[PDB]
């Protein structure tokens, strides 16, 4: 989903946090995008993507659970929000849980991360009223046996 | 050994015999010298290389095998994975050690048998025209020149000609 | 069995070279292996040979201080190294079986050849 | 019956609120399936998915 043309009615650059610090200022992940209301408005979201690359595609996204209803109001302007992620063999609805949690890295809220695999010729659809961290980059994979992941302190 | 020839009635080896495993040492008026027996050494080499090649062949090459990961609520599957890995490692270690330990003894008995067979082959040829001394040694009664020696070390020694 | 040498090589004088020979079948063999040289327009020349289990190596009196023959056993490969290349070490090199475990005069299986040029 | 009994059922998730109205006449519906060692409540998810 190109950043410059996919989200005309939402704010694309305000989603930075102090739990993700780079060079001393607040930052965020690079392959995701934290959307936020624009001038007291979060219109309904609807996006789709069809796999035409001829290979398997790995998609990742996230869902944000704030700490208070005031935080939800200043972030998304809607009190009752939902997210629907729908594929041809995947299907789920998400609803935020607004509660106060012991602080980890200065944060009393949480973010949950999800992933899925798309087959060639298949579609995936995102719909949201809030609390959604949209993907920016995806990966088309090429399989092959004879690999692995090792843990080692030896030098290269 | 089981056959009593190596470190038995022949109590030592020869460092002057360099080209073979078993052989002869002769002595007459022309001179002395060692000489290997080629047929016995060839047969033994064939057998030993066959055994080594079979041992190599029965063990196949091991391909990629890396570990897995589990979370705090999957202890039973992690323990099962550890169990499987440890059990297979133990079984293969036992197999390898037992195979080597059991093959070494048979290899050591093979050479003893070969030496005994060579000694008996010579003894049945000489039968009466030679005296057995005891250390794997035969002393002729008549005069045995180089033609006689080379016929003894060939299997075609002519008993009647020398009475 | 089948004997396969390495590729063809071209060098310049004053250097050394290392050729190899691979035999089919089990890694361990019961026959000796020899290396033979043949210059264009002349008869062959025996360089040296190696014995399977005892490990003894024999060389011709001409090629005494230059040639070195080694084996690998578990790989099935035999290596020959020739040092101080002149302009006369430009010939075809063959790998030869022997029949028995001794380096006799009867070589019954030959390879295919490998040209080493010096310039 | 004196033996073990296998039972099966299903839950339908429509695509729109209009379809739910014309099928069941109720907007907020639920299903409860209760046994001696089984227990669950189901609520429909009304969304639009890629057609299969
Ligand atoms: C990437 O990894 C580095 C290294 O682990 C992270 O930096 C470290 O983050 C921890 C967690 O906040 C810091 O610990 C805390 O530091 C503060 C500041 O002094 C201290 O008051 C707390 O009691 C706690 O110890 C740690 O200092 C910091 N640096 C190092 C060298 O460990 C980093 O946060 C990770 N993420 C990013 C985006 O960089
Ligand atoms: C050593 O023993 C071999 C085995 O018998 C002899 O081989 C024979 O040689 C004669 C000629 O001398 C041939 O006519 C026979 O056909 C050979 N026999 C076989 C089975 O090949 C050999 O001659 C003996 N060496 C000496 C010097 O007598």
């Amino acid at each position: 989903f190109p950043k410059e043309s996919s989200w005309p009615k939402h704010s694309t650059t305000k989603g930075v946090t102090a739990a993700c610090s780079h060079a001393g200022k607040s930052s965020f992940y690079r392959n995701l995008l934290w959307l936020t209301k624009k001038e007291d408005s979060y219109p309904k979201l609807s996006n789709s993507y069809v796999n035409k690359k001829g290979k398997e595609v790995l998609v990742l996204w996230g869902v944000h659970h704030p700490s208070s209803s005031k935080e939800q109001q200043t972030l998304y302007q809607n009190e009752n929000a939902y997210v629907s992620v729908v594929s041809s063999n995947y299907n789920r609805r998400f609803i935020p849980e607004i509660a106060e949690r012991p602080e980890v890295k200065d944060q009393a809220g949480r973010i949950n991360y999800y992933w899925t695999l798309l087959e060639p010729g298949d579609t995936i659809i995102f719909e949201a009223n809030g609390n959604l961290v949209a993907p920016w980059y995806a990966f088309a994979l090429s399989r092959g046996f004879g690999s692995g992941i090792i843990t080692s302190n030896a030098s290269m | 050994g089981l056959f009593g020839a190596i470190a038995g009635f022949i109590e030592g080896g020869w460092t002057g015999m360099i080209d073979g495993w078993y052989g002869y040492h002769h002595q007459n008026e022309q001179g002395s010298g060692y000489a290997a027996d080629q047929k016995s050494t060839q047969n033994a080499i064939n057998g030993i290389t066959n055994k080594v090649n079979s041992v190599i062949e029965k063990m196949n090459t091991q391909f990629t095998a890396v570990g897995k990961e589990f979370n705090n609520l999957e202890k039973r599957m992690e323990n099962l994975n550890k169990k499987v890995d440890d059990g297979f490692l133990d079984i293969w270690t036992y197999n390898a050690e037992l195979l080597v330990l059991l093959e070494n003894e048979r290899t050591l008995d093979f050479h003893d048998s070969n030496v005994k067979n060579l000694y008996e082959k010579v003894k049945i040829q000489l039968k009466n025209n030679a005296k057995e001394i005891g250390n794997g040694c035969f002393e002729f009664y008549h005069k045995c020149d180089n033609e006689c020696m080379e016929s003894v070390r060939n299997g075609t020694y002519d008993y009647p000609k020398y009475s | 069995v089948q004997l396969v040498e390495s590729g063809a090589e071209v060098k310049k004088p004053g250097s050394s070279v290392k050729v190899s020979c691979k035999a089919s079948g089990g890694p361990f063999r019961s026959y000796a292996i020899s290396w033979v040289r043949q210059a264009p327009g002349q008869g062959p020349e025996w360089m040296g040979g190696i014995i399977p289990i005892f490990g003894t190596t024999k060389y011709a009196p001409k090629f005494q201080g230059r040639v070195t023959i080694t084996a690998d056993d578990f790989a099935g490969t035999v290596y020959m190294e020739l040092s101080s290349l002149r302009s006369e070490d430009t010939a075809m090199y063959y790998c030869a079986k022997h029949m028995g475990y001794q380096v006799r005069e009867t070589m019954d299986v030959w390879g295919k050849g490998t040209t080493v040029t010096v310039s």
